[PDB]
RNA sequence: CUAGAGUACGGUAGAGGGUGGUGGAAUUUCCUGUGUAGCGGUGAAAUGCGUAGAUAUAGGAAGGAACACCAGUGGCGAAGGCGACCACCUGGACUGAUACUGACACUGAGGUGCGAAAGCGUGGGGAGCAAACAGGAUUAGAUACCCUGGUAGUCCACGCCGUAAACGAUGUCGACUAGCCGUUGGGAUCCUUGAGAUCUUAGUGGCGCAGCUAACGCGAUAAGUCGACCGCCUGGGGAGU
């Protein structure tokens, strides 16, 4: 049920405009190497995964995320 | 001549297997090949002769010492693990073992599919 | 990335986590060009794959 | 293929009280001639007590594991590429390998008085110098070559 | 007169368009260091590339196009089509409440538009890929498949052409007809903690009863029961000539 809860991590908040700021919500969703999760293993919904995709791309504009383990 | 710490690269295709050993400057010191150990066909692209190439590219080596490796395996090909098992056969120190793969987020288009 | 305290773990801990990471099924498929109807043969047979699969189970599950 | 075979067994050899020679006489035999080559054998044994004072079973003894190899190639085809595979032989493949290599190599010693063909032969494999010893190396010498195939597509 | 249809008001969701801008990974060409005998390719080889210092490896520069992961029977668009990020203009759909207009609707011969890709005209631009072509190999033979090269083209601006298995092989519009399991978005009601609950519209999928069907099979997204208008069919070749 830990890919119900984090449909939660979202939802249960109020929290629905989502920003690239907090990084420490943003790296529970960002594999080991840097690519992004999919949404059968977080179990978010997908109202949200969308949001969540663009905050990542940002994020990663401005160097505060890594793309690959090369850089 | 003495250096130690140097960066071993793995370069694996699906026909051949190139090793070299490297300094942090990246630099030359000793390269061999699976071709170059007499094997030159369908043999050419075992994993076994991707561990005859590694050992002999590991024991020029030991003209400047070396003591410590650092290896960047990169290629989709077989003897990508082999390879690794044959370099502390020659008693070297391995620290860490690192993925070097260029893969392009869109890139050019590759060839035609065969038939 | 791989770190190291025996030899034999520090190998499963790699050949595991580049697999668990990927990069080796897609260097796979960078090596003939698909026609974008071709990719939509990909896209077509998996859900009929994964929709069955959901339903074939359920005989398990009887 | 029922796996069907069970074991039939040989072993006499009364007037010298052995196991190995018995079966060995067996690879001498021609259509049922027992009693020709068991004084053949036997002609072939005394010489090299004449030629040696050691007891010559352990002439054959030695000169058996000179002769006997370790591994070999066996073509398995792929269907669509012709392979060959270096393979461990069994441990009760390998006597025999050793006997069927030694007589046919008597045969064409190309001497006079053929129990003195199968005396040279057993004198030779307990120093190496033999034509069953350089059979038995070169094709030793083949599985290494082969050693890329032993695996992979094997 | 307000049940069709349209307007005013909140509110969401989207690769729907057009005009600029900016990224990171990878490929190639070039420069420079180290270093020295092969690389590349294939059922296996050969053509090719190499000490006139290649592949590898590190540093730098230039340039071109595509936009991993998210990504899904998922979305949007009248259809073709549409995936990097931001600004810039800009169309329509959904959902709720409420007032207004009071039938203002449907379809549409002719006519008007938007039309994948290949191609054509003038000008740009030239990374990879690659018809025509060249060489090697296979082959009785091989123009072919496979290998090494390689030009128009693919890219951009402006104009043209109008066809495709332009496909759901199913014209648009309206009304009734058992169920169950999914999913996008949006309100509800609801005990409240929900991994909530049930109901209702707008989409998009899997099974299924009546019913229809030559059969296969469709089955509230009909090929079921019925209406309004339009297009089209009449044995095979000859011939969409
Ligand atoms: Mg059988
Ligand atoms: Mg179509
Ligand atoms: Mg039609």
């Amino acid at each position: 049920f830990f890919r119900r809860r984090r449909f939660c991590r979202f939802t249960a908040e109020g929290v629905k405009e989502i920003d690239y700021k907090d990084l420490n919500t943003l790296k529970a969703y960002v594999s080991e190497t840097g690519k992004i999760v999919p949404s059968r293993i977080t179990g978010t919904k997908a109202k949200y995964q969308r949001q969540l995709a663009t905050a990542i791309k940002r994020a990663r504009y401005l160097a505060l995320l890594p793309y690959t383990d090369s850089h | 001549k003495t250096v130690v710490d140097g960066i071993a690269h793995i370069h694996a295709s699906f026909n051949n297997t190139i090793v070299t050993i490297t300094d942090r400057q990246g630099n030359a010191l000793s390269w061999a090949t699976s071709g170059g150990s007499g094997f030159r066909g369908s043999r050419k692209s075992t994993p076994f002769a991707a561990q005859v190439a590694a050992e002999r590219a590991g024991q020029a080596a030991l003209e400047y010492g070396l003591k410590n490796l650092d290896v960047n395996v990169k290629g989709p090909g077989p003897g990508r693990e082999s390879a690794v098992r044959a370099l502390n056969a020659c008693g070297y120190k391995i620290a860490s073992i690192t993925d070097v793969t260029p893969i392009p987020h869109n890139g050019c288009r590759p060839p035609k599919k065969r038939r | 990335k791989v770190k190291e305290e025996p030899f034999d773990v520090a190998l499963r801990r790699f050949k595991r986590s580049c697999e668990k990471a990927g990069a080796l099924a897609e260097v796979r498929s960078r090596e003939f060009y698909e026609k974008p109807t071709a990719e939509r043969k990909r896209k077509a047979a998996a859900a009929v794959k994964r929709h069955a699969k959901k339903v074939q189970r359920e005989q398990r599950r009887r | 293929r029922r796996r069907v075979a069970a074991k039939r067994e040989v072993l006499a050899d009364p007037k010298y009280g052995s196991q190995i020679l018995a079966k060995f006489m067996n690879h001498v035999m021609e259509s049922g001639k027992k009693a020709v080559a068991e004084r053949i054998v036997y002609g072939a044994l005394d010489k090299v007590k004449e030629r040696g004072k050691a007891d010559p079973l352990e002439t054959f003894e030695k000169a058996l594991d000179a002769i006997a190899p370790l591994v070999e190639v066996k073509s398995r085809r792929v269907g669509g590429a012709t392979y060959q595979v270096p393979v461990e032989v069994r441990p009760s493949r390998r006597n025999a390998l050793a006997m069927r290599w030694l007589v046919d190599f008597a045969r064409k010693r190309g001497e006079k008085s053929m129990a003195l063909r199968l005396a040279g032969e057993l004198l030779d494999a307990a120093e190496g110098k033999g034509a069953a010893v350089k059979k038995r190396e070169d094709v030793h010498r083949m599985a290494e070559a082969n050693k890329a195939f032993s695996h992979y597509r094997f």
